[PDB]
Parts: C-alpha cells; structure tokens; sequence
C-alpha cells in the first residue's frame, strides 16, 4: 500500500543503453525481409558535390 | 605574498585547463529528487549535518580527515533540501510576520533590472564613480557633472545610473533633492533608500527588545544586523571600526601582514580626507604615487569612518538582498587604475589649457583619445569646467585598487568546532574598488587600459560579466562553457573561499535563478538569517 | 528528529520508521553484521520499499548523521539520568543489529 | 569509453526484499 | 608583478599649449636616469596632477566664499 | 547541391513546427525543447530537470 | 526558470517585419557591403541610423532584423542616441533573450564534466560547437577544425 | 549639518519619538541607537524622562 | 557558367564629368584584344574600382585627424 514513483530516472537503467542505440539489428531485419517497399523514394538520399 | 589582485586573476585564469567543481556546487545543482537516488551517493554521504558542511581534502600522509564549516546562515542550506520555492514561502511567511511595508514597487525592480542587463550602459559613469570612491566632499565637487549623468542617462533610456554602488546612492538621495535631476530619478533613488529602512524595520522587528549581555540579540539572529558582516565594497576605514565594536576576535589578511589589533593600526592604514591635510601632502602623497613598490607595500589608505545612524547595515542589505535579486548576481567588482583614468582625463587638450572658457562644449576640442570614444559611447556632453573639478580630484584617490581578507570567528554559538582553523568564517572585502553591471566590446575596448576584472564574490563573481570584462576568463569559458551558473564558477583562490565564505553557492543559485520582485527580496532576506539559537528562538516568536 | 523540509508527505503517511531507511534487519541474512550494516547505513544502495530513492531524509538514516548522534551516540545504560527515549528504540545500533 | 563509465556511474550499473518484481521499457 | 597597459593619450601637448604657467613648474624636470619613454610617462603623470593642482585651486577659489558684499556695493552703484 | 534531408540536421517536422505555430513566448521555448538531442546524455539531463 | 526578457509584443513586430512586403532591399544591399564585419559597421553608422530611425517612422517595424550580426553590431556600436531610444530597447530584447536562452540551455545540464569537455555539447544541439550557423561571415571553419 | 544650528530633536511623546528620525536630528541618540539597534523600535525607545 | 545580368547604370560619366583627377587613373585600361562592350563594363568596373579607393582613402583621412591641437590653440 505504499505510493511509488516511477519517474524517468528509474527507466535510465533500461532506456539509455546502446542495444537502444544501434540501428544494425533494425537493418538486419529490413534486409532479410522478403517483401520490402515498393516506393523507394530518390530525391534527397545523398548529397552530390558540385 | 604580493598584493597585487591584478597578476592574481590574470595567473590564476591564464590557460587553466581543469575547471574543479566544488563539493557545495554540485550539491546546489540538481534538484530534489534526483539528490536522494543512490547515483549520487558521492554527495549524499557528504550531508550529516544541516548546520555543518563537511568536506574531505587530500591525503598528506595524516588519513585526511574530515573538516566541518558551518553554514552560517539559513540561505546556504542545500538547495535540494530547501528549494527556491520554499525560501519564496518563508520570506512570505516572514514578510507577513514582520508586516514590513513595501515602498519599492514592480517597476522600479524592472528599471534596475533593466539596467542590469544593459550592455550599452556607459562606462564614465564608472569613471565618475571611481573619481568619487565613496567620498561626501568628492560628491559635491561635482554637482553639476553628475546631475548632467542622471539627466541624460534617464531621457536616453528607461535605465537609471549609478545604481551599482551604495555611495551614488545615498549621496544622490541626500544631495540631489534640488530638482538637478528629473524627478522620477529622484524618486526611484529615494524608493531604493527608503526601501533599505523597510527592510531594517523588518529586521529590527524580527529580533527586538531583547538583550542577551551588553547588546542585543540582533548580531545573534541574522547576518544584517551582525556587523561582523561587512560591505563588499569599502571605501572608509570600516576594519577599524570592525576591530573595536567586535566583541569576537577578526584578523585582517592583508597581503601575508594580519593585524587583529587597533594598536598596529597608524602602520597599516593612512588616514585621508576632508582635502586639507592633504593641501599640505599633496607632493609628498604623489611621490608615494609614483613609486612601484605597491604591489609590495602592505598599506591602506582609505577615508574616515563616518558615524551612520545604522552601524553600515543598509549598505549590507543593498548589496546582500536587494542588488543579488533585481540584476539576478549579474554583477562583477572591477579593479581600477586611478591614475589611468586620471591620465584620460587630465593629459588633455582642452582639458589642459586655460585659454578654453568654462561654459562650453568639449567634443569637437577632444582629440584622439580613450576618453573621447568613451564619451561618444556614452552620448554626453560636458563642460570644460565640470571635467576641470572632475580631474580636481586625482590627489586623493588611491594608487590602484587593492583585496583584504576580513576573517572573524563566527559567533558565540557557532563557535563549538573542534578544528580551530574551523572556526572562522573569513570574507573577501573589495578595498576602494569598484562594482559594475555588465559590458560590450565597444566599452572593453575603451576601458582595457583602465579598469580590471576582479572574480570577487559569489554575487560578485559573474563569468558572464567578467566574460565581456576580461580576455583570459573569456577564453576559459570558451574551453568549458559549464562555467557560466553562478554557483560554478571557479573564482581565485586569494580572492575567494567557498567553504569559508558568509555566502556560498546556494544563496547565489537563489540569487540567479529567482525572478525579479518584491517576494523575492522578501524571500532573500529570509536567507540572511542565522542558524543560531537566537535565531531560532526569535523564529518561534514570529 | 531533524529531516528536510522535502521530506515528503507520503512517507507520513505510512507506518514506517522514523529515519529514512525502513532497517528490517530481520530481512537481512542470519548472524550476518556486513549485509545488515549495509541494509542500514549504506546510501549507495536503495532501501527496502522506495527503491527510487536512498532515504527520506539524509538527516537520520546515514552514519554520521543528526540524529544518529543525539540518539544513537547515548547508551543506555541503567546509573544515567534515565530519561525514556523512544528515538533509541529506532537510532540505537546495537538493537538494530540484534534482529 | 570516458562517456560510456560515465553514463554508467549516472545510472545504477554494475535488494533486501520479498524478490522484486522484473519491470521492462 | 604587472600593471595595465597606457591609453593613448597623444603627443606632448606641453609643446601645444606654451602659454599655460604649468610649464615653469614643470620646467625643471630631469632625465639622467630613466630611458625615454617612460620619462615621458613620467612627464604625462606630472602634467596630471599639475593641472589637478591649478583646477583644485581653481575650485576652492569658488568654493571658499564667491558671494561677496564688496562686489555687492559695486554693483549697487 | 545544398540540401540533403536525410543528411540534413533539420528535417521536415522542425520546420512544420517553425511554419505552423503562432508567434510568441511559449512557441519560442517550444522550440528549444526540440533543439535537444536523442543522446543517453540529454535523458540524464532530462531525467534530472 | 528562463526568465523571458523579451515582450510578446518584439515578437508581433519582428513577425510583422518578416510579413511586409515593403521591406526595402536596400537594408539588403547595405547588409550586403557590411557582410558581419566591425570595421564596416564603424565605417558605416550615420547610414545604418538613418535606415533604423527611418524604418522606425515609416512604420512600426524595426531593420536589419534578418541577420544575427547586425543585432549584434547595433546592440554594439549603436547605443548613443544616433537612433531612436524604444527601437533600441527591443533589438536589446532580442539580444539579452537570445543571452536568456544561452543561459538556460547552461542550466540545462551544467556542473557535469565528462572529462575535459562537458556534457553541454551532447545534451543538445546548440551548445555542439560541430553544429554550425545557417549564413556565415567569418572564418569558423578552422576553428570548428581546431575544436573537434 | 545646515540645521545644527537652528533646531533641536524633542522626543516627548509616544506618536512623536520616534527615533529613526531623532537619529538624523541628534547625533548623540544616534550613537545610542548605534550601540543599542533595539532601541530603534519606537515602542521601547527610552525617551528622556 | 552563368552570372547575374547587369543593372543599367546608363551613360559614361567619365565623359560628362571631365574635372576629376580620377581619370588620369582611369585612361590606361585600353581596347588592344577586346571588344567594345567587355571594354564599357572593364571600364565601369575599374571606374567603380578606383572611385572605392579614393572615397576609402578619404575616409581615412577624416577619421585619422579630424581634431587637431594646432587649431585649438590658435
């Protein structure tokens, strides 16, 4: 019957973490998908030097 | 070892690469709730005590033990266990125990506020102010230059001058009622002075009719009626005074030649004034001048003390509440050369000749000079004669600015630390110097070859204004930007000690983050109050 | 007993110990004085309920404390002046210890 | 690695009661 | 150890304005010891506080008592 | 030649907040909110405050 | 605790600065002969006040709002009654609220060093010296390159 | 200082001694007050008998 | 590649304005490989040039020694 305070303090052992931080997993997934979008948009990906 | 306060802040700063943050600092940061989280029990094993801030220093072979200073007021509380907030609710709880009637309005806190910020405040107002240096004689020299100052600077700008030292203050608000000046400066002035009675009825009420021995319980509830608490600035003879009325024991740090005594006063201190004496010293005391033994040479030379109907406590309100809330601490104590701004002045063209008549203007007659682009910059027009009695009084004010280090023994009750060295709270006293509010490079410019920064006190000690004022504090906040809170800025050590200053870094937290109003200032000086016995005592009274 | 003024209310509320550290010293191992010590005066790690925090006051709970020297530092012996102290049943460390 | 300790220190990196329970993000 | 560094301050206007009576005074000056500029610092702070001298007396001159009865009796009649 | 948006700092949702909110105080200290960075640092920092 | 120095009423008139479509592209021409340089500015301020004080007849608005060191220039040089008195009470909002915001981005997270930089530079953007202005006039390049 | 010479502080009654005024009247009840700050209270303000 | 496009600035002034001590300055650029026009805009350009430099030495020379003691004192 106590009244805990779950701040954002209390989340820091588990949110800033670099698993948290690293896309390398995301874009194993995305690779391995067998179905990826169709629009695959050009217009403003890289810089090109003039 | 050398008391020149000019090479110590320019070797202190030079190139320092670790900027340390202090154990106090650190403990003023951050707030409530992350104070008690295991993260930082770094700092929570370092709070014991609510009256006793301990430290540990470095290992010399002798285990290194723990020292405990005493945190004399209630403001030095650690601010994650007295918030802001809560001293605002205190100083209203005292403001409506006390029943202290506010004469000083929203709109006049603006208009010092507003000159707080200002970076196009003229710096010959801090010329005049250094020609004048606290001197009643000196004030009315020169009537009509002032009041020329006051007229123009307030039809130019909302911004009122010279509220940056106690001295303008009360001399305009005693000499100038006879309407030199417009009447709204007047009447901002005399809201200013009439508010520092306010506040000494506050305190009077707080603690009164009481007398615990021969004086009263006053020095014993509060730390603006104790006159073991001095003005930062000093423009009499206040040590003095201050060894004579001190029933405790104070030693006076002047340059590695302490003197607790008044016996050794006439070989430390050179009494000047009232222009006549000096008519016959005038070669003799310029002779001295011209000598460079001064940043050797261990003596003082100041004015008298003047008996002042309140025992100094309205300066001690002034600088302590009033001053640290409406510019927020945005203030830093400048170290003047006298004898530069009075070469500016004097080695002059018309200036110098008397071919040129009194009642005429001197702008298109100055030549290429500091103070030429220093009155461009400050849009004024004088006269050769108010300039000619300004210059008038380069032979008196003192050879260079200079710093003491007024220690006293804290109180009767503060007085149980087992360490002797402990025992003392020492305080940094800027001598015949100069406090200012804030500048630009178009004035440092100007005022590089004149005034010097000086990192002086934790509401004097301001790395945003020493930032604009000096070059070397200006490249050390540019390698660590963390510098610039008020509480974390680290200041010379022959000038200040944060574990024995009277105000530590969480009454200049509270004076920078507060917002600038009547409550504030009701809530400031509801810090300036004693954690003695007394003190809590005349706390359960109210 | 001294604490700060942000000692929260919802502490109060409940019926705990009067320092900040709840010391159920009986939760601690058998005959064990090191882990006991650190269930109650060790601030690096937090207490027993309010694992968001170390303590509700710094003021009584920690070694060196306030109120671990006006309570804790007396013994109670019999031959003294004897004036009961309900603070001693919760500050002294020899009867923490002894659950 | 300076940043890496230092986050380590800001948060509790490396219990008395009742087993407690596992929260998640 | 150091000082601040001298404003500009330009010229010699001793040379500029020979009619002032500050330049006897000053006239007996000496430069058998010190090196040449900073005999002229040492010529500028003895310009400073000669003409600090002449506008102090100057000021006590109207301090000490300008109205006067005689003048009072000339302008009468 | 000169912007890349996804090399950019400032992507479209900053700008729609530049373009879509009225002019005033609180729109200003809004957008400082978002001038803070995604870093573990900035959620200490923002953990403390 | 920022303490907004700025009236919500600077920000109406910059806003409405940026709206008129008779902002003269003479102040773009002058801006343009200046390019953020002091010696420009001290050549140049009989010209710059006559441009502010006649903005500030001709209309509410204030000039030279769009660039960061003309504010900085006028907040400089231009306090000694060569434009008119309010003009210069907002462009020392905008400059003591652009100090107010500095400020508060310090009290952000300050006093926690992570070695010899602080955290300032990875808390947020703008205290990333590596983050740079939009338009420039001087050589930051070699310092960003020095300070990296 | 002009009027030392032309008046002279009476505190007499209890609406009209106050001495936070007969301090800048009478330097010696400044110096009274100067050593005694509790007496600047005019409701124990030790008025001449 | 490609520039901005000129504005009018009609008429040569050099040829309308005789007096100036800038044009014995100004007459030495002359017409051996070019043609007419880059020749008018050369011509413009160091017109424009060489007015800078006379209005910038101007400026130097008021704001070097615009007070002077030797007036003052007579």
């Amino acid at each position: 019957n106590l009244l805990l305070a779950f701040n954002l303090q209390n989340a820091l052992k588990v949110l800033c973490h670099p698993r948290l931080h690293t896309p390398a997993h995301t874009l194993n997934s995305l690779n391995a998908a067998p179905a990826p979008r169709d629009r695959r948009e050009t217009y403003s990906l890289q810089h090109r030097r003039p | 070892n050398h008391m020149n306060v000019l090479v110590i802040v320019d070797e202190f700063y030079d190139n320092k690469y670790a900027a340390p943050v202090t154990d106090i600092a650190l403990k003023c940061g951050l707030p409530t709730e992350d104070f008690l989280h295991p993260s930082n029990y770094d700092l929570l094993r370092l709070e014991l005590h609510p009256l006793y801030d301990i430290y540990i220093g470095r290992d010399a072979g002798e285990r290194a033990r723990h020292r405990a200073v005493h945190r004399l007021m209630v403001g030095n509380l650690p601010t994650p266990l007295a918030p802001a907030a809560f001293q605002e609710a205190r100083g209203q709880q005292f403001e409506t125990a006390t029943s202290l009637a506010h004469v000083v309005d929203q709109a006049v806190i603006e208009t010092v506020q507003d000159t707080a910020y200002d970076t196009a405040y003229p710096a010959f107002f801090y010329v005049v102010e250094a020609m004048i240096h606290g001197f009643e004689e000196k004030f009315v020299m020169n009537v009509p230059l002032v009041s020329l100052c006051i007229n123009t600077y307030w039809e130019r700008s909302g911004r009122l001058a010279f509220v940056n030292s106690f001295s303008m203050i009360k001399f305009i608000c005693r000499h100038l009622g006879n309407n030199a000046i417009s009447k709204e400066a007047y009447s901002m002035y005399r809201k200013i002075y009439g508010e520092l009675i306010a506040l000494e009825q506050a305190l009077m009420r707080l603690a009164g009719s009481d007398v615990v021995g021969d004086e009263s319980v006053g020095q014993y509830v509060c730390a603006l009626l104790d006159p073991n608490l001095l003005p930062p600035v000093a423009y009499t003879d206040i040590f003095t005074h201050l060894l004579t009325v001190s029933d405790r024991a104070p030693q006076i740090i002047i340059g590695n030649e302490v003197y607790a005594d008044t016996l050794a006063a006439p070989q430390f201190i050179e009494r000047v004034g009232n222009m006549d004496e000096m008519a016959a010293q005038f070669v003799a005391l310029y002779g001295y001048r011209v000598n460079g033994d001064h940043d050797h040479d261990f003596r003082l030379h100041l004015g008298p003390y003047v008996d002042e109907g309140h025992a100094d406590v309205l300066e001690k309100i002034f600088y302590y509440v009033f001053l640290p809330t409406c510019t927020n601490a945005h203030m830093c104590g400048l170290g003047v050369d006298f004898q530069h701004v009075a070469q500016t002045l004097a080695y002059n063209g018309p200036a110098f000749s008397h071919h040129f008549t009194r009642d005429e203007d001197i702008l298109d007659n100055l030549e290429n000079g500091t103070l030429r682009d220093l009155l461009e910059i400050s849009d004024l027009r004088p006269t050769v004669g108010m300039i000619r009695d300004l210059s008038a009084s380069f032979m008196t004010c003192p050879t260079f600015t200079r710093a003491v280090r007024v220690s006293v023994d804290n109180d009767v009750t503060q007085q149980l630390a087992p360490n002797p060295a402990d025992k003392r709270t020492e305080q940094t006293v800027l001598v015949n110097g100069l406090v200012a509010f804030a500048f630009s490079e178009r004035t440092r410019a100007v005022t590089q070859c004149l005034f010097h920064a000086i990192p002086f006190h934790m509401f004097y000690g301001d790395p945003r204004v020493a930032a604009t004022m000096h070059q070397d504090v200006a490249t050390f906040v540019m390698r660590n930007p963390q510098q610039r809170a008020v509480e974390a800025f680290n200041r010379p050590e022959q000038l200040f000690a944060e574990y024995r200053e009277w105000h530590r870094s969480p009454m200049g937290k509270y004076a920078a983050e507060c917002l600038p109003s009547l409550v504030s200032i009701s809530g400031m000086t509801a810090m300036h109050i004693k954690m003695s016995p007394m003190a809590y005592i005349a706390q359960a009274k109210l | 007993i001294v604490t700060p003024v942000t000692a929260d209310v919802a502490y109060f509320q409940k019926s705990n110990s009067p320092r900040g550290r709840a010391a159920c010293v009986v939760s601690c191992e058998n005959y064990n004085q090191e882990v006991a010590e650190g269930l109650i005066y060790d601030h690096s790690r937090p207490d027993a309920a309010y694992e968001y925090r170390s303590t509700v006051n710094p003021w009584a709970s920690q070694l060196g404390s306030l109120g671990d020297i006006m309570y804790n530092s007396s013994y109670r012996q019999t031959a003294v002046p004897g004036l009961y102290s309900p603070c001693r049943a919760f500050f002294n460390k020899e009867e923490l210890l002894r659950n | 690695q300076q940043v890496n300790d230092y986050i380590k220190a800001k948060v509790g990196a490396q219990l008395c009661h009742g087993q407690q329970a596992t929260c998640e993000i | 150890a150091r000082r601040l560094p001298k404003p500009t301050l330009q010229g010699r206007l001793e040379a500029d304005f020979p009619d002032s009576p500050l330049l006897p005074k000053f006239q007996e000056l000496n430069q058998n010891n010190l090196p040449n500029d900073v005999f002229r610092e040492a010529q500028r702070s003895y310009l400073v506080f000669l003409t600090s001298q002449f506008c102090y007396e100057e000021y006590v001159q109207r301090t000490f008592g300008v109205p006067r009865r005689q003048r009072a009796i000339d302008k009468r009649q």
